[PDB]
């Protein structure tokens, strides 16, 4: 696979690396060229550079790109989403085409955000690709059906044990499993970071593994390193808040990270949940509180 | 399937566990039954703070929603079924904070001290305690907090009341005397005794003053204070006598009404805060505890449930 580096960089989480390499790579095939562009834009989406994707991908572009763009608009425009899903539903039902894997992944992604796990899973079921399998496992884990997840993992495991995508998948299942497994997950994350490069994604994964186990202090270094690279990184800040409390840092510290998160991303679901909790708490207070 | 947070809720009675889970309503209920906590409002910061720490996050795939991890204190043994949230707050932490409270009391920062004390007191129910004795310490820790809170709060008021009437003065001395009873550490206990002695001296209730002086000396205050105390004591001896009768019985056991700051002798009916142990006169029952601020005075409760040891089968 010529694209191997580009894709691999993408999965690990080093988007810029993916973008840089994608450009360097030569097409050598109308097919490959399309795949390259797909990843290139996918990388931009990870970066959250929606405008880049929306502007550059134009109607004349290949359908694979179109799917990517579809996802991009979904992420970019909140208003557009219901309309997009409706169309997605229509396209999904009124059209058989399984072959376009990219379409399935993008479509599944939209459903995933839509929180229609069934639809996303339904779509993924059709897709053959290894990535489809990985995405499938991830959805199952969110579903909290580890058992189903395990089956898919082995499914991919038989196909390609060594693939990084497979390894990441195993780590995920692993993290979910708990127990001795956690160490296994830790090593895979560590190995990837060592081989490829510490990515924010990889660092947090390692931290999560350590945190799952008692080792709060060990976690400090990875988070600290991650924070240094990108302040405002959502996973990092959240982990820091959790880590800070275990460490016994001053309560202000936990608060500071939390506030920092709001600055970086007002929208972030973690923030929304936090707000939601505040609301019901007030609601509950009234319930218990004495009347006057 | 079943979410890990839910598993935690099913698994543990402890309130902190539920808060970590995010099950506020459940947690509040537990606090309501186990301890009196009617008024949750002072709790809000604790809940959110506790809640924030509950789960970690990592990203499975790019451009997808991030995954959440739920750490378990019994990670090794806990299967999918028997997980329980990691700790995060411990008894030692609370105990350590206590020193700061002591420091503030000495400085005279009483109002701030009350806040720190109350903060700790409220936090006690949050703890997960490993062993039986450790449970006792927690209870003891709570007791210390209320003792200071009621005592300090009484003191703040006493200063506020007017000096002018003789009756007003008798009131002040009485309150000062009540403080004497509070079970504080010797550094503080000495300080209060020192104050009471002066008030009683001016009151010309020398006989009572002498007793305070003797108690103070036993504590072993610094030498300057001790010398001063001896001086006052000798003066008192010249005319051992109390000019006025006060509503204070050094010998009879007391219980200070947290609200009224009036003595409740031995057997006399009292209503107590389920959580703090603070005492109130029967009138108060059903009202929000001044000390705790969260609890209901009258409420009957299961009792604090910090550790799983408490549950038996």
């Amino acid at each position: 696979d010529e694209l191997f580096d580009v894709k691999n960089a993408f999965y690990i989480g080093s988007y810029q690396q993916c973008i840089n390499e994608a450009q360097r790579v030569k097409l050598s095939s109308p097919e490959r060229e399309v795949e390259r562009d797909v990843f290139l834009y996918r990388a931009y989406l990870a970066q959250r550079k929606y405008g880049v994707v929306l502007d550059e991908i134009k109607p004349s572009s290949a359908p694979e790109l179109q799917a990517v763009r579809m996802f991009a608009e979904y992420l970019a425009s909140e208003n557009q989403r219901d309309s997009i899903v409706l169309e997605l539903d229509r396209e999904m039902s009124r059209s058989v085409d399984v072959t376009n894997t990219t379409f399935l992944l993008m479509a599944a992604s939209i459903y995933f955000h839509d929180q229609n796990p069934d639809a996303a899973l339904r779509t993924l079921h059709q897709g053959d690709g290894l990535e489809c399998m990985a995405m499938t496992i991830q959805i199952l884990l969110k579903l909290d059906r580890l058992d189903l997840a395990r089956k898919e993992l082995k499914k991919m495991q038989d196909q390609d044990e060594d693939a990084t995508l497979t390894q990441l998948a195993t780590a995920w299942v692993n993290l979910a499993v708990g127990g001795e497994k956690l160490q296994e997950a830790y090593y895979i994350f560590q190995e990837l970071a060592d081989k490829c490069s510490p990515t924010l994604l990889l660092l947090n994964g390692q931290a999560a593994c350590h945190s799952a186990q008692g080792r709060w202090e060990t976690a400090e270094g990875v988070l600290q390193e991650a924070l240094d690279k990108d302040s405002g990184h959502p996973e990092t800040l959240i982990n820091l808040i959790v880590l800070s409390q275990h460490l016994g840092k001053p309560p202000e510290v936990t608060n500071r990270y939390l506030s920092q998160l709001k600055d970086a991303h007002r929208a972030h679901p973690f923030i929304k949940e936090y707000q939601a909790k505040e609301n019901d708490f007030d609601r509950l207070a009234m319930q218990y509180a004495p009347s006057a | 399937g079943t979410s890990p947070t839910q598993i935690w809720c099913n698994n543990s009675q402890l309130p902190v566990d539920h808060i970590l889970a995010g099950s506020f309503e459940t947690a509040m209920r537990l606090l309501h039954d186990q301890v009196g906590v009617i008024q949750f409002g002072p709790y809000k910061q604790l809940f959110l703070q506790t809640y924030a720490r509950g789960r970690t996050t990592y990203q499975a795939l790019p451009c997808l929603p991030s995954m959440y991890s739920y750490p378990n204190r019994n990670w090794k043994d806990a299967g999918l079924k028997n997980g329980v949230p990691a700790v995060g707050l411990k008894l030692n932490d609370l105990i350590q904070r206590l020193q700061l409270c002591y420091q503030l009391t000495t400085v005279g920062k009483f109002e701030e001290a009350v806040e720190k004390f109350r903060s700790i007191l409220l936090s006690v129910p949050l703890l997960v305690v490993d062993n039986k004795q450790e449970i006792a310490e927690a209870q003891q820790l709570i007791t210390i907090c209320r003792e200071y809170i009621v005592g300090l709060c009484m003191e703040i008021e006493r200063k506020k009341l007017p000096k002018e009437t003789l009756d007003q003065q008798k009131r002040i001395c009485e309150m000062a005397a009540y403080f004497t009873h509070s079970n504080l550490q010797p550094v503080h206990m000495i300080l209060v005794l020192r104050t009471a002695l002066n008030l009683f001296f001016k009151l010309k209730n020398f006989k009572t003053a002498a007793t305070f002086a003797r108690r103070l000396l036993e504590l072993g205050p610094k030498p300057e204070v001790a010398q001063q105390t001896r001086k006052i004591l000798s003066a008192c001896e010249k005319n051992p006598t109390d000019a006025c009768q006060l509503n204070y019985d050094m010998h009879n056991p007391f219980d200070i009404c947290a609200a009224s700051y009036r003595p409740i002798y031995r057997g006399k009916p009292v209503e107590k805060c389920p959580l703090s142990g603070a005492c109130y006169s029967p009138e108060f029952k059903g009202q929000i505890c001044r000390v705790t601020t969260v609890t209901e005075i009258g409420k009957d409760v299961i009792g604090l449930r910090i550790s799983p040891l408490q549950f038996r089968l």
